[PDB]
């Protein structure tokens, strides 16, 4: 299928584990900004769900399918492709809603739809949006949809802006200086020190903070699902510019990312932006193993490329320079093993 | 990822 | 080879990244209460390493090497299946011990060793002690040992207490009884309250705590490193008997470990008892889902049974009962999916 | 298991 050919066997085996457990659901569901602005977007548009058929991509415990169902919806088709789909059959009986709502095991790139639908609800957001690959499978899921038909989101930004937190970039050596130790129990550890900190800068950094380490206005990149096809996600290339705000050291970028639900009632936004509250998506920052200096009024521009990988997530680079210097600086993360900072 | 879900407060 | 029937190659691909991060080998080593206590033992047993031929069986960074060279040992195979192979070899070189210590890439199960050790030395331990399911790789590695050679450790304690928390096992019960809501955002959960009640309390909480809530003198089961075969912990049968000195409810077993590093010279232990300072293992407590009520003065009878997995652990079973009244209580935890609560 | 030692 599309899905196995893009992800290595023992990837997808972890990934559908983890959402198989009613906790991680829970984690998600519990998420406040997250479900009750789903809530919100589906039940304000209630036009676009009353009498019709809709496809709810990797529908976890149900949640955004009973929200379509107190919507009005003729008929629900709910996939799932982790063991979570036998506990959402269990809650659509027991709330009744059996004629209403159909559940389906399996991957959406593997199983079958007995009809078209008129609207096609997910919510298949990694953190740095990107993670997980599962936007590619929301895009898939367009084979089902009517012409003209609707997605909820329909459109992602991602966000991008320098930061500097000179706390945050030293805190590195000073994990990394463990192995600056010429008798740690009498063994001198000195020739790992460069690999440790290496090893540091490799890993995103997920959690929130102050907004006012962000030292430019963020350049956004949007993608619009209803016309983005599936393969538009195996190379994304953000290309910046950015006009210094604040002087400073820039440490690395920030990231965040948006999405909008436009109905025919309404837009709502779902925002995980350091200025909104804060969700289970936190935001995420990749850092410079060598921190640039602006000037308020310099430019600073550059790359970031996301290479989707087969274990479900993206190699990232980034390159960036001060235009007015040259000063550049140049950095390779992993985006599927971020450091997890908060609390 | 090993855990693709962050834990929320 | 023996390892990988033992195990789901995914499984291992996954340990041995884990054990390929520095920051990781980091962790472990930064664990004064273990890297001394194992450097003592070592070097305060020196005629157990002076000129001898030893074995390491996942060497790491190589600190336990270096422990046998500092003690003076002739020759020391190094053997480690994860990529920090590479790591330990660059130490060594730095550390001018290339004619002493040989890092031997690979799985002790698989790989050749060019003559039979007078020593074995290994820290296998995992949480519960056999979490991870590592023992069976160092006891496999007695074929390269020497008639009346050693192991180091020699011998493994497994201990065993009824405790009582009910902070803990409301904060548990809480977590599940999210699943017992009748109208989240409108929704009908509590269908799944049994399920979910089940799964919270599959995981065994891994953290630490006073002494005071143990409720019975512990009960020890004992692995001999010298006689064991690995077939032995396939499947590990711990019966238990507890007189309660206190009366209360008892809401699990607390569960640690002691290793006897039993040398020519003296014995040292290492001991992860709530009684001792901490250490990287904190303890290990398994809840029942419904607590038992004893009087002291009561029998807490039944089996432990740890039935060995093909993802490098055990499925764990706790049946209990309080002989006076024949309240029993029945569990299944997955010891490989732990609850980390500290701090 | 997908953390199998954890941090102190
Ligand atoms: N290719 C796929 N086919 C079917 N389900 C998937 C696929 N990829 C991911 N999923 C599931 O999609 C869900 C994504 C969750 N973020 C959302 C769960 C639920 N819709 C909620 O909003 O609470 C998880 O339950 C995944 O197991
Ligand atoms: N079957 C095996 N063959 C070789 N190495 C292994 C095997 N199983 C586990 N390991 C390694 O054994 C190590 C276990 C660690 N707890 C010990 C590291 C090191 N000896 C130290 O004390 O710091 C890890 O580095 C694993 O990668």
């Amino acid at each position: 299928s599309v899905f196995s050919e893009r992800t290595e066997e023992s990837s997808a085996v972890q990934y559908f584990q983890f959402y198989g457990y009613l906790s991680q659901q829970q984690n998600m569901m519990q998420d406040y900004v997250r479900t009750g602005t789903y809530q919100r977007a589906i039940l304000q548009n209630h036009t676009d769900f009353k009498d019709k058929i809709v496809l709810d991509v990797g529908c976890g415990s149900g949640i955004l399918s009973f929200f379509a169902a107190q919507a009005g919806a003729r008929k629900i088709y709910a996939v799932e492709a982790s063991t979570m789909a036998q506990h959402a059959e269990v809650l659509v009986k027991s709330n009744n809603l059996t004629d209403r709502i159909v559940v389906i095991p399996g991957k959406v790139e593997e199983v079958s739809l007995p009809e078209q639908v008129d609207i096609i609800i997910s919510e298949p957001m990694g953190y740095m949006l990107f993670n997980e690959r599962m936007l590619e499978s929301y895009l898939h899921a367009k084979k089902y949809l009517k012409p003209s038909g609707n997605m909820f989101p329909t459109i992602g930004d991602v966000h991008l802006a320098p930061f500097t937190d000179e706390q945050l970039y030293m805190e590195q050596f000073t994990k990394a200086n463990f192995w600056y130790q010429p008798s740690f129990h009498g063994v001198d550890l000195s020739a790992l020190r460069g690999a440790a900190v290496d090893e540091y800068f490799r890993q995103p950094v997920v959690d929130t903070f102050d907004i006012r380490i962000l030292m430019a206005k963020s350049v956004k990149y949007t993608v619009n699902f209803l016309e983005a096809k599936e393969g538009d996600l195996h190379r994304i290339e953000i290309p910046f510019k950015f006009h210094m705000l604040h002087s400073g050291l820039v440490h690395g970028l920030a990231f965040w990312f948006d999405v909008a639900f436009i109905g025919s009632i309404m837009t709502v936004w779902l925002s995980t932006a350091p200025t909104e509250p804060l969700t289970h998506w936190y935001q995420v920052r990749c850092l410079f193993q060598s921190p640039l200096f602006a000037k308020a009024g310099d430019t600073l521009s550059g790359t970031c490329l996301l290479i989707a990988n087969k274990r479900q997530s993206y190699d990232i680079s980034i390159v960036a320079q001060v235009d007015q210097t040259g000063s550049k600086s140049s950095n390779l993360l992993d985006l599927k093993n971020p450091f997890f900072r908060y609390t | 990822g090993k855990a693709p879900r962050k834990q929320l407060a």
